[PDB]
């Protein structure tokens, strides 16, 4: 006559990703781009200085 | 005559006028030798440290119009031992690089690091002369070897 056949339902596991804040862009986000225009200034320092040092 | 007064100071004064119009005439090793003699006198004197750096520039450069690279080597290690306000300058790490591009046979080399020097010291126009001819006995060698 009868037997098994199909059984279970409580029971069950999951895994989790994650993506990320936006904002975050690309690394360049404030003393990361600046750094480009921040060094002519640096470099700049550096001259005026090095014309008060001659 | 400044010297036998101990006047080291207008005796230097004039050593660089002699040293440059000799160096200035093709005459690079007396030119050297004064250099040497300059630097020897600016040793330890707190005050005259500047100059230093410019002088031991100076002499690797008429070593360079002489050919003599080694001269160019010998005089930097010296500097960069003796003087650590030199070791760590822009003048010293210059001319290295500049014996670099001697020894390679790297007149373009040799070009840009000029440009770079430039660039953040001036070149005037002594170190100009010496540096053109330091690239025109490159240019010759690379001439007879090709």
């Amino acid at each position: 006559e009868v037997e098994a056949a199909i059984s279970d339902v409580g029971g069950q596991q999951i895994f989790s990703q994650a993506l990320l804040n936006a904002n975050r862009r690309g690394e360049a986000k404030t003393a990361l781009a600046e750094v480009q225009a921040r060094h002519q200034e640096l470099l700049k320092l550096e001259k005026s200085m090095a014309e008060l040092t001659q | 005559w400044y010297a036998q007064d101990q006047s080291v100071a207008l005796s230097n004064k004039c050593f660089i006028k002699c040293a440059d119009l000799k160096a200035l005439d093709g005459q690079y090793i007396e030119a050297s030798d004064i250099y040497s003699k300059l630097i020897k006198s600016s040793m330890g004197n707190r005050l005259s440290q500047w100059s230093l750096k410019d002088y031991f520039l100076k002499k690797g450069l008429c070593q360079l119009a002489a050919t003599d690279a080694v001269a160019a080597a010998r005089t930097l290690q010296e500097g960069q031992s003796e003087d650590p306000n030199f070791a760590d300058s822009r003048e010293s790490n210059f001319l290295k690089s500049l014996i670099d591009a001697v020894n390679e046979g790297d007149s373009e080399q040799l070009s840009e690091h000029c440009k770079e020097f430039d660039n953040f010291m001036r070149l005037d126009k002594w170190k100009i002369t010496i540096l053109n001819k330091i690239k025109e006995s490159i240019q010759q060698q690379e001439d007879d070897l090709l």
